[PDB]
């Protein structure tokens, strides 16, 4: 029927089967038949390309709605005020009413608000016209184009990279650093003075007039002269009024540390003066490394090191990596693994920072893009997390050779893998005993009228590192918090200017820089260590175990999704390192909703000014159940209610659409295959002798989904039901409320 | 048979069943599902469709439904008739007044 | 082909029925004397289509 | 034994007594839990003078059907 | 308010280049 | 190939279109009594005295009834697989010798000299088109 | 299609090819000193794959493997 | 333009579904 095209075998397949594994692995370009190294690679290389246009296409998409269906120049006037639009509605099922009630934000039509934050995005950036969105979309489509061209190019004969192109690491890391960061980041702090920084102070400065107009009124000269303090002399005053010239300054260049008192947000001349600074070091790192000049270090050098000055150690550290290098270059899944998750910690650490330390303006005020952006990232953290242990165990399975490592570091863990799982269970079960009973017992003895007789403890050693940091309301005096501390007043060099206005932000409330912590803060801390300690237990088992165990030592001869090995020995249901990513995305899951009902029920209290229902009532686990769950869901249900619609009815019909895709998910894992195929043959039957149904009849014969199958059809369920029901609550509790 | 029985699903339950056009929703909407069932039987026709089936009631061959061709002839009879009895069903429900008002 | 012959010859009697209907027939003088010779014609066309695979 | 414990108790802990006075306004109860840490709470004023907790069962009913009007009996 | 018409009609115009181009890239690699 | 059909009023559980297109398969035996068994697919049959033949849908049918007729000692048991074309091929008793007894005139396939902790990597086997388990 | 493939350490149980559903295993001569018997798996094609050959093995692990591979319609136990 | 959304979003709902269904049930089913 040659359908895949890479693999015979699903092809010479009667039944259904066929259809769905060939939707499987299309991209896994490895196990396609006839797949050579070199193809391997050139086909890898070509669809980055093809990716990258999705991205740019996709960003074109912001900025042509909200060109042509939004109210952009509108917003500019009065951002706090008005509400940001991000597309324009057109469905003929709506009815009279719902067009009425969508019919908002000063719009002509029906009309979708916003809550990416873009708006903010693109205020803070330099724009200030729907025209000049336009350009940005127009850009972005050919700069796409470019991409896609690059693509078929390098597929051609003799533009095909080779092999060794491919394998040539130290020269990479010598161009993205020096290059794709630095020179990316050096040019940023060039659009921050050319242009958003200019905008902000009033000056329109555009493609027309950027060569004649100069950013800071002496030229370049101080630069190539030296005296750099000069860019830093008159800086924006406090009573600055953001994209207008009341109290502002020449300063490019600065390091005023704290934030804008209008906007809120950090000063878009430490911006400038910020990717500066870093595109420098970037630069700087990149030359490290032996590319062909002959210049440099040497990585596999340095990993088959064996001598100090005068010792001969092991290795650095005296740790034998003897073999790491061809180990990471050579397998891409061991690359792929680890650059998940560098990916997936500066995706959580994007979120850590975005509401504490705001650098688009007016975006705190907006409570609601504030919300769905930290829910949004800490999401994405995890699947970029949990897919790198997935990669790693997949490593370790079809890549991993254990004669070429030898005794290295990464043999070593193979030898000892029952402590690392065993006392991962300890940490895992020695938290949940203890962070469960305590809100048990806190929930009881409230339910008893005793609160005082709860196990409240005060998160003591986390706020010194708030007193570490200059906030005087623990009373701590600590480090930052002493003005004749030695951090605080620099002996050799009083030069620590961050301080005055770092130390005006934290020390505010209004922001939510280093908000209070209190005894319901602790708990729920804990809650997020064992979900992160849980996880980590069931993904470094699965991986570590991938190549063998007592049960199933043979596991590497099978692959990585391989059902089970049969009922014998006790039954074999779930033993592939497939099943232990499996299991895991339903604990990782819980620990964001676990972090994003603490971020929620938390702001919320501040941003409405009642601070006091989350410190008293987060500790008994009834408060979570009453305070945030039911109360906050009213305005939602009440979406469509027989007295007619607001706008807040998408959300609830999104509301009870993720809880159907969230229990449809729940058959294919709770029931099996082998219920559901005799069930079948039973329609098979019917079908071949009813009358007049029986002219027409399938080609591939159907059959049940297979076992792996149904735990794949059923998470995505689980996860796109768990992820879209929140949705609904985060955004029409937050917007119906406005915080 | 089949633009006759589809029409009424549409006219009297679809939406506009209680306004002046609403018996004209009803051959519109029955026409475009016939085509969906006119281009269901190119594609089971062009995709060399197995064969017809022999039950106890038709004990005998079927019919020459073994081919692309029996197929597709049906498949162009099917949007000829389909259409045909739509409009039928619209002319005598719409004027049902005038031939009982003879 | 025999599709194009019945065309041919149904479209020539149906336009020649719907004479006697209308002008002689009943309700020949009001307003829907020409209505009712559109469903008489057709009705013998019916009858005819029937006698036709009938004899088939 | 679990039928005759329920008599029981409506013999020794109960309101029954006080409930055939007034069925309309005085819940019924037949169980009552210990003064110690914190459940004496569920011993509330479930009404005739009696702290117990509320019953569901409708034993209470059963009995006024069998015609049972004292605790000795039960 | 809103970009003009004719800005419209170019930028949808654009959209052909990407697609011819992501046709070719697209057929390439099945090949 | 003969025999005599058991004697059951007929079942849903049996033979469907796979046989008229591919691969229909047969049992036949022979029993000195006439018992009553459970069919393979359902139901109950009686058995004749002579030469009973059967035709089913797959091989498992077969066996699973055959394990069924040694509880009544028979243990002649022959299984057939008829194409469309009516080519039969006589298959389970390939040698007049059962499976689980032995036969000189049978050799080993798909036999590994080593065992499975000596089978090699993955790694050490990829893009070459052999299998760990060779 | 689903490969059965058999090691060394057989012992002649012959416990293997009497739970074959579909009598894919055939005991041969081992024409070695270890025993007159040793397991084999020539109509490999029947191999449906439940895995009741590993279960009635008695050795440590498996003297005989299944690594299932492509699927027929005699492996997928379809009946039409 | 407003009236392109009224031609582009059903040659999203239909034309797109309809043509691509069509060539990929040929596709798969093809020998
Ligand atoms: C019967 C129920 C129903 C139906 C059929 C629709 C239909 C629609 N609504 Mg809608 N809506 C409904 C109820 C319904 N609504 C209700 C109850 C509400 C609440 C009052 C709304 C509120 C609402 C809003 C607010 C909006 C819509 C919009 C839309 C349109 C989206 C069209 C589009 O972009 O392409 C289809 C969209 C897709 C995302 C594609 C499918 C996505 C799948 C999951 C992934 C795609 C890959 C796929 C799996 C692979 C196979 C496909 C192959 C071709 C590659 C569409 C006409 C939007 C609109 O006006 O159109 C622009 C819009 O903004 N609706
Ligand atoms: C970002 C980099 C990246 C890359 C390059 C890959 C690449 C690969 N991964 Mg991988 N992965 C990643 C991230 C990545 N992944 C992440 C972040 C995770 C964690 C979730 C995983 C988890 C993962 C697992 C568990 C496995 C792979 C596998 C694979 C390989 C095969 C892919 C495949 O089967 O086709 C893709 C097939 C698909 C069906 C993908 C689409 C399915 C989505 C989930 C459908 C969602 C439904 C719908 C669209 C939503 C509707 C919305 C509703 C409101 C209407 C391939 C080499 C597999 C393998 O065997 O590796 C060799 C394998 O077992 N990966
Ligand atoms: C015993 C049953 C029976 C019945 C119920 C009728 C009924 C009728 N005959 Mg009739 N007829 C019968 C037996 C019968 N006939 C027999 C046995 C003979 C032979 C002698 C005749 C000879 C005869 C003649 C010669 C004429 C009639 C006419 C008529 C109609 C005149 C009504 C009127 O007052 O003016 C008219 C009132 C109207 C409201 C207009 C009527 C419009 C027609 C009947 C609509 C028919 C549509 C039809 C069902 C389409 C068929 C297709 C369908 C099978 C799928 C009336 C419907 C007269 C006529 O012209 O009818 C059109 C006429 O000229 N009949
Ligand atoms: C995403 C794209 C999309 C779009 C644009 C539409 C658009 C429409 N849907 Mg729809 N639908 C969609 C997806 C979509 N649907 C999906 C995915 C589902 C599955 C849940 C549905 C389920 C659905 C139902 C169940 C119903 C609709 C109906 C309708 C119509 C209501 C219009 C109105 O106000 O009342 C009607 C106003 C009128 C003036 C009469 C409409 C006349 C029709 C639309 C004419 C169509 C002509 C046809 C295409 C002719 C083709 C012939 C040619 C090929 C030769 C409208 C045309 C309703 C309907 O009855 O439409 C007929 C209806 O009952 N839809
Ligand atoms: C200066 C030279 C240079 C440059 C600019 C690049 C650039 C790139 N190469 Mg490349 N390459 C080079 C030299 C270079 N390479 C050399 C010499 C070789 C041979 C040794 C290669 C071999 C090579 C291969 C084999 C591949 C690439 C790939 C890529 C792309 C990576 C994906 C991407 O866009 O990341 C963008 C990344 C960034 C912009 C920065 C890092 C990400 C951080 C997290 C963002 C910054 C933080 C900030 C807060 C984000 C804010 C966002 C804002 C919107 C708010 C990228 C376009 C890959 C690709 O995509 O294929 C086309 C690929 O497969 N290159
Ligand atoms: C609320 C549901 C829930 C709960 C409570 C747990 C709890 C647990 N899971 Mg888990 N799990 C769940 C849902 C849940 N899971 C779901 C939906 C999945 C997806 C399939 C998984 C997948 C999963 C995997 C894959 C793994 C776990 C593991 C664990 C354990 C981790 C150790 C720990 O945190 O110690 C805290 C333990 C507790 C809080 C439970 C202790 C029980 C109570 C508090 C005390 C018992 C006294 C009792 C009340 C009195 C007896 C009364 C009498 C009638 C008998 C723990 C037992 C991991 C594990 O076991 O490794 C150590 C592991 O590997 N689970
Ligand atoms: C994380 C689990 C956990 C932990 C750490 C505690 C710890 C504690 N509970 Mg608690 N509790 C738990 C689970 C837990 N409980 C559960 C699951 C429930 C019910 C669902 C309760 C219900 C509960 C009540 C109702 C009360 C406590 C009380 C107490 C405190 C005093 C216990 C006592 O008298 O010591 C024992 C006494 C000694 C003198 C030590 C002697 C040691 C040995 C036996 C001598 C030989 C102690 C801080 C009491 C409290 O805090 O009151 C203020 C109290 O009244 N608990
Ligand atoms: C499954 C239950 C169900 C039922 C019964 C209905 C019923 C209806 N829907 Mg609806 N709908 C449903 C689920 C259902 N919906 C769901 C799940 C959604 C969410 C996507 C919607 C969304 C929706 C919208 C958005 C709209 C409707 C509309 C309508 C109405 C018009 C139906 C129409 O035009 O179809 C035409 C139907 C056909 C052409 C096929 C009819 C099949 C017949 C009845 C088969 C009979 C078989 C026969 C008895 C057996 C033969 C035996 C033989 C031997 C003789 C009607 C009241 C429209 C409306 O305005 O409502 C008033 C409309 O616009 N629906
Ligand atoms: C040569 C050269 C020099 C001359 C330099 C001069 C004289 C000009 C330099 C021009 C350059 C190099 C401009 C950079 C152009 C790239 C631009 C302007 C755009 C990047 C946009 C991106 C990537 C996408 C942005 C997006 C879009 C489009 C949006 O609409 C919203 C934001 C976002 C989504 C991010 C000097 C004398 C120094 C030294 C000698 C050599
Ligand atoms: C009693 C009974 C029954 C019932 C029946 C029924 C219910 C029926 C159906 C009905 C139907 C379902 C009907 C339908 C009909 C239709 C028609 C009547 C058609 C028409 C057509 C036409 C006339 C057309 C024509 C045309 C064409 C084709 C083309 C062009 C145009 C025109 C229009 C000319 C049954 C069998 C079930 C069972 C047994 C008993
Ligand atoms: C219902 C069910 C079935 C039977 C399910 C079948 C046959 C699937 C039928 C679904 C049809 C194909 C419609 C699905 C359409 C989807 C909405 C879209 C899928 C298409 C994507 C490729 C876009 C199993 O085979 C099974 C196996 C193992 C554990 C649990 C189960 C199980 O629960």
């Amino acid at each position: 029927t040659k359908f895949p095209k890479f693999s015979q075998d699903l092809a010479q397949d009667p039944t259904t089967r066929r259809i769905w594994y060939a939707m499987a692995m299309g991209n896994d370009f490895e196990s396609h038949d006839g797949m050579t190294e070199e193809n391997l690679y050139q086909k890898i290389f070509a669809t980055h390309f093809g990716h990258l246009a999705i991205i740019f296409l996709w960003a074109s998409s912001l900025l042509f709605h909200v060109a042509w269906q939004g109210n952009f120049e509108q917003w500019i006037k009065d951002p706090l005020h008005v509400r940001p639009i991000a597309h324009a509605i057109w469905d003929p099922h709506f009815g009279k009413p719902a067009i009425e009630a969508f019919t908002q934000a000063g719009a002509n039509g029906p009309v979708n608000i916003a809550y990416s934050g873009v708006y903010h995005w693109w205020y803070t950036i330099g724009m200030r016209t729907n025209t000049e969105l336009y350009t940005g979309s127009v850009f972005l489509l050919l700069f796409a184009s470019l991409f896609l061209f690059a693509g078929w190019l390098h597929l051609q004969p003799k533009f095909r990279p080779s092999l060794a192109w491919f394998k040539s690491a130290e020269s990479r890391l010598n161009h993205h650093l020096a290059g794709l960061f630095g020179v990316s980041s050096l040019a940023w702090a060039g659009h921050l003075i050319h242009v958003a920084i200019p905008e902000s102070r009033g000056q329109h400065v555009g493609w027309d007039n950027f060569l004649s107009t100069a950013p800071h009124p002496a030229g370049l000269q101080p630069f190539f002269t030296g005296n750099w303090g000069v860019y830093a002399q008159n800086p924006d005053t406090a009573g600055h009024i953001f994209s207008t010239s009341q109290g502002a300054g020449t300063a490019i260049l600065t390091f005023l540390g704290g934030f804008h008192p209008q906007t809120e947000s950090l000063w878009l001349t430490d911006m400038a003066h910020h990717h500066l600074a870093i595109a420098v070091l970037f630069i700087v790192a990149g030359h490290m490394y032996r590319t062909n000049f002959g210049i440099g270090h040497s990585i596999k050098e340095m990993m088959n090191a064996k001598t100090f000055f005068g010792k001969p150690v092991e290795g650095p550290f005296n740790m034998p990596h003897q073999g790491i290098y061809d180990t990471y270059n050579n397998s891409l899944h061991f690359q792929l693994g680890w650059h998940l998750a560098c990916l997936g910690v500066v995706t959580s650490w994007v979120a850590q920072h975005m509401y504490s330390l705001p650098s688009y303006a007016f975006i705190a005020k907006d409570y609601t893009t504030q919300a769905a952006l930290y829910t949004h990232h800490q999401y994405i953290a995890i699947f970029l997390m949990v897919g790198a242990f997935a990669h790693g165990a997949i490593f370790l399975v079809r890549d991993y050779d254990p004669e070429q490592n030898k005794g290295n570091v990464l043999e070593r863990v193979l030898q000892h893998k029952e402590a690392i799982i065993s006392h991962l269970s300890w940490v895992s079960l020695f938290l949940g005993f203890h962070t469960l009973g305590l809100y048990v017992h806190n929930d009881v003895v409230v339910a008893f009228g005793t609160p005082e007789k709860q196990i409240l403890i005060e998160p003591v050693f986390a706020q010194f590192i708030q007193a570490a940091h200059g906030k005087v309301l623990y009373g701590l005096d600590t480090l930052l918090s002493n003005p004749d501390s030695v951090a605080y007043t620099a002996y050799p060099n009083y030069a620590n200017v961050w301080l005055p206005g770092w130390l005006d932000a934290i020390n505010s409330g209004t922001n939510s820089l280093f908000l209070t912590i209190g005894p319901g803060d602790f708990l729920v801390h804990h809650a997020i260590a064992l979900g992160l300690h849980t996880t980590t237990l069931i993904l470094v088992k699965g991986a570590l175990d991938a190549r063998g165990s007592k049960l199933m030592p043979d596991k590497k001869d099978f692959g990585y999704a391989f059902p089970c090995d049969g009922p014998g020995r006790g039954g074999t249901c779930d033993i592939s390192a497939w099943d232990s990513f499996y299991l895991s995305l339903f604990w990782a899951l819980n620990t964001v909703g676990w972090v994003t009902f603490y971020w929620h029920w938390k702001h919320l209290g501040i941003w409405q000014g009642n601070v006091a229902q989350f410190n008293e009532n987060s500790t008994y686990l009834m408060g979570w159940f009453r305070d945030y769950l039911w109360a906050n869901s009213a305005q939602l249900i009440n979406g469509y209610n027989p007295y007619g619609v607001n706008n807040l009815s998408v959300w609830a019909w999104m509301f009870l659409f993720g809880h159907l895709v969230w229990a449809t998910g729940f058959m294919f894992l709770i029931s099996w295959r082998g219920y559901w195929q005799e069930l079948i043959e039973t329609l098979v039957w019917a079908h071949e002798r009813t009358p007049i149904a029986n002219l027409v009849r399938w080609k591939d014969k159907p059959v049940a989904l297979s076992i792996v199958q149904a735990r794949v059809v059923g998470l995505a369920h689980f996860t796109v039901g768990y992820v879209l029901t929140y949705a609904a609550f985060l955004i029409a509790s937050t917007a119906g409320k406005f915080g | 048979a089949h633009g006759y029985f589809l029409f009424g699903p549409f006219a009297k339950l679809g939406p506009l069943r209680d306004a002046a056009n609403a018996n004209l929703a009803g051959l519109l909407g029955a026409i475009g599902l016939v085509v969906l069932f006119t281009l269901a039987l190119s594609l089971y026709a062009n995709s060399n469709p197995p064969t017809a089936l022999a039950s106890v009631t038709v004990p005998n061959p079927p019919d020459a439904f073994q081919s692309k061709e029996g197929w597709n002839n049906f498949a162009s009879a099917f949007l000829i008739g389909g259409i045909g009895g739509a409009v039928v069903a619209y002319f005598l429900t719409s004027n049902l007044a005038l031939i009982q008002g003879l | 082909t025999p599709f194009r012959r019945g065309l041919e010859v149904g479209m020539a009697h149906g336009y020649f029925l719907f004479g006697p209907f209308a002008k002689l027939g009943p309700l020949r003088d009001a307003a829907n004397a020409n209505l009712a010779g559109l469903l008489g014609a057709i009705g013998l066309v019916v009858l005819f289509t029937l006698a036709l695979s009938l004899y088939a | 034994i679990w039928l005759s414990g329920m008599i029981f108790h409506g013999a020794k802990f109960s309101n029954y007594e006080a409930w055939l006075s007034d069925p309309l306004n005085v819940r019924p109860s037949a169980q009552v839990v210990w003064p110690i840490v914190g459940q004496d709470i569920l011993n509330g004023d479930v009404g005739g003078g009696f702290h117990g907790i509320q019953i569901t069962s409708g034993l209470f009913q059963v009995w006024r059907g069998w015609g049972i009007t004292n605790s000795f009996q039960l | 308010s809103s970009i003009s018409d004719t800005q419209v009609y170019i930028a949808l115009v654009v959209a052909l280049i990407p697609g011819l181009l992501a046709w070719r890239l697209a057929t390439e690699l099945y090949k | 190939l003969s025999g005599k059909t058991p004697l059951f009023a007929g079942s849903t559980g049996g033979l469907l279109t796979k046989a008229v297109e591919e691969e229909k398969y047969a049992i036949t035996w022979t029993s000195p009594k006439a018992q009553v068994f459970e069919l393979p697919t359902g139901g109950a049959a009686t058995m004749h005295e002579g030469e009973n033949l059967l035709y089913i849908a797959r091989k498992e049918y077969g066996i699973a009834l055959g394990g069924q007729l040694r509880k009544f000692k028979i243990t002649n048991y022959k299984i057939y697989r008829i194409l469309p074309s009516g080519e039969t091929t006589f298959i389970h008793p390939a040698d007049g010798v059962f499976p689980e007894k032995v036969n000189a005139g049978r050799e080993k396939v798909r036999f590994n000299a080593r065992s499975i902790g000596e089978n090699p990597n993955p790694s050490q086997v990829k893009f070459s088109g052999k299998a760990t388990y060779d | 299609s689903h490969t059965v493939k058999i090691y060394d350490t057989c012992i002649g149980c012959t416990q293997c090819v009497r739970a074959c559903p579909t009598d894919v295993l055939e005991m041969v001569p081992w024409d070695g000193c270890k025993a007159a018997q040793v397991a084999s798996s020539p109509r490999t094609e029947d191999c449906v794959g439940c895995k009741r050959c590993e279960t009635a093995c008695p050795t440590d692990f498996l003297s005989i493997r299944v690594y299932l591979g492509a699927e027929t319609t005699r492996s997928m136990g379809l009946a039409y | 333009a407003s009236f392109l959304s009224s031609i582009f979003v059903p040659v999203i709902g239909w034309v797109v579904p309809i043509a691509t269904f069509s060539f990929l049930f040929l596709y798969i089913e093809r020998e």
